[PDB]
């Protein structure tokens, strides 16, 4: 009957996570930047629009329900606990104006999220696209545009889901800008290319990791300022084995557990600069998670939302935008040369705030 | 001086249940990978169980079914599988071994038979 | 408790056909009514609805302007007009019945399916 917040940032990034390895599975060989806490904040929300199939499919996946006493406030803290200038993120559902909705839901949805659900005319096709990519640069600073793209909406789109994120968290102790040199970078397809790597020594943070078959991995934390997010850097020792390997197997708590197990070694560190943009769309990997009906005309019930007419949704999309760079202000080698996994988390929740696959900057 | 001594293993009936141990030393235990293999005269050595070196993650043979539970503990350099439901198709010498690619090392194996 | 599909067959791109379902052991209009299609190598998906709540029409993307759903209450029966077929049409049509104010999973009855072929 009660829980400590921390049991629905549990929940929350552990199925966040497994959204991402079925994005990371989809696009093996591309970059990916991606929103595991963003993903569930978004279909927290979508909790409460669906009924009956529908919501049951969301709540088997997710494993909770915003209904529960505890939870919407618990969400509620967590945002507040977790976010500024270098963070920003937008939730945002959009449904046909003129559609019918159930008494009280506005006001309901209201109550446990502190924000609305829009409305909007999507018969006038660009007029829309423009009012939901509008609300998508605005509340991210500027930083993410065009989120909604050409041809993703048209005049029969009743219902359209949003996420977006944007990040650009300053390193604790920065890279020294005189240090960062070109350098090759080896893809997974055995070419190279050259690219700006930044360079540090210092005490980190770090752990070996070997999987169950043997094959082991370096797995260094670089604290940001504050003092409360680290990205957590990934990587094979080894050059041939793919970084799907890790990927296949993460989970919220193995990265706990990496922390758990980590000393503070002298290394220089090589790390490359990299500026990723990416949009996911969702729909694939939540019908792989079993979230099917709610894409399926006819079978999605919305009757939360709306008990007047059918609806079901035409686009769920995550668009993210990730900055690493030297972050200043006024020996042993580890070199990530190499395609990495990155994981900014939040370690007093545990909040896996965004991961990644860099495997080309 | 490296050294992986398996212990734990029997007779049993169908249905019965086991612990498997194995004491390692001479290595970095804590950074090594730890499995279990099975072999029964006339065929070759089949993967069971595998672990992480932390973080639990783990693997199993086909077969095993979840009737198989594989654990460590990296204080005490033992590696355990605790195995259930037990039946004739599991009767062989069952291998312990730990792996840090390319360095693997593997114990003198304990037996296990069900009537 | 019976739905019964009926009026299927072949006819070439550009055809009419239509289709049929009686209902026997309980009343459609009581009750939110769709269409469904299974087309070769494809999954069963949604093609018409009529929601109990007001008795409004909805229609796929794909076939709005060219299928009509309606009901007649007296005779308990379900039709759906199927004009300018084209080969994606191919498939066979199921009936279905749900006791809600919209068309949504899962429903209370489907019917047999009937055969439709656009060559």
């Amino acid at each position: 009957v009660h829980h400590p917040p921390s049991y629905v940032a549990h929940l929350a990034s552990d199925f966040g996570v497994r959204v991402f390895q079925q994005v990371a599975q989809a696009s093996k060989d591309r970059n990916v930047v991606f929103s595991p806490y963003g993903v569930a904040s978004v279909l927290a929300m979508l909790q409460l629009t669906t009924g009956g199939e529908t919501q049951q499919q969301i709540q088997a996946a997710m494993g909770f329900k915003i209904d529960d006493k505890g939870m919407a406030p618990a969400l509620r803290h967590l945002y507040k606990e977790l976010m500024k200038d270098e963070i920003s993120t937008t939730d945002a559902i959009f449904v046909q104006r003129d559609l019918k909705l159930v008494q009280g839901f506005m006001p309901h949805f209201f109550r446990l999220f502190r924000s609305t659900v829009k409305q909007v005319d999507f018969s006038e096709v660009e007029r829309a696209r423009f009012i939901i990519n509008d609300w998508v640069k605005t509340h991210t600073k500027g930083m993410i545009s065009n989120l909604l793209g050409k041809g993703a909406v048209d005049q029969l789109t009743r219902l359209v889901l949003v996420n977006a994120l944007y990040f650009n968290g300053q390193f604790k102790t920065p890279f020294p800008d005189s240090s960062t040199h070109r350098r090759l970078f080896h893809k997974s397809d055995g070419s190279t290319v050259s690219v700006p790597m930044m360079a540090q020594t210092n005490k980190f943070n770090y752990t070996e990791f070997t999987t169950p078959d043997g094959h082991y991995y370096d797995i260094l934390e670089l604290p940001y300022h504050g003092d409360t997010l680290s990205m957590f850097i990934a990587a094979p020792y080894e050059k041939e084995v793919p970084l799907s390997a890790l990927t296949n197997i993460l989970s919220a708590q193995l990265i706990s557990h990496w922390k758990g197990n980590m000393t503070r070694l002298p290394r220089l560190l090589v790390l490359p600069k990299f500026s990723l943009e990416t949009e996911v769309d969702l729909r694939k990997p939540l019908e792989n998670l079993g979230m099917t009906d709610m894409f399926r005309q006819f079978q999605a019930d919305f009757t939360s939302l709306s008990d007047q007419e059918p609806l079901h949704v035409a686009q769920a999309l995550q668009k993210v935008k990730i900055e690493v760079n030297e972050s200043g202000t006024v020996p042993e080698e580890i070199i990530m040369d190499r395609p990495f996994l990155f994981v900014v988390r939040h370690n007093p929740t545990g909040t896996v705030l965004f991961m990644g696959q860099v495997m080309e900057p | 001086q490296v050294q992986l001594v398996e212990s734990g293993g029997g007779l049993v009936q169908p249905g019965g249940r086991l612990r498997l141990s194995c004491a390692a030393s001479g290595f970095t235990f804590r950074t090594y990978a730890m499995q279990w293999y099975r072999q029964s005269p006339g065929t070759e050595r089949e993967l069971v169980a595998a672990i992480s070196n932390i973080g639990g993650v783990t693997d199993y043979g086909d077969s095993v079914k979840g009737r198989f539970t594989i654990s460590r503990d990296n204080a005490k350099t033992t590696v355990y599988l605790e195995m259930n439901s037990l039946k004739p198709e599991d009767t062989a010498t069952y291998y312990c071994s730990a792996v840090r690619l390319p360095q693997r090392y593997w114990g003198r194996g304990t037996q296990v038979t069900v009537s | 408790v019976q739905l019964v599909e009926s009026g299927g067959g072949l006819v070439q791109a550009g055809g009419s056909l239509r289709l049929s379902c009686a209902a026997s052991g309980f009343t459609f209009d009581d009750y939110s009514i769709a269409w469904f299609r299974q087309a070769p190598g494809k999954e069963r998906e949604g093609v018409s609805c009529i929601s109990s709540s007001d008795g409004s029409a909805y229609y796929a993307d794909s076939v709005k302007g060219r299928f009509t759903i309606s009901s007649d209450n007296a005779k308990n029966t379900v039709y759906l007009q199927m004009n300018s077929l084209k080969p994606e049409d191919t498939a066979v049509y199921y009936c279905a019945a749900v006791w809600a104010r919209v068309c949504r999973n899962p429903y209370d009855y489907w019917g047999q399916g009937t055969q439709v072929t656009v060559s």
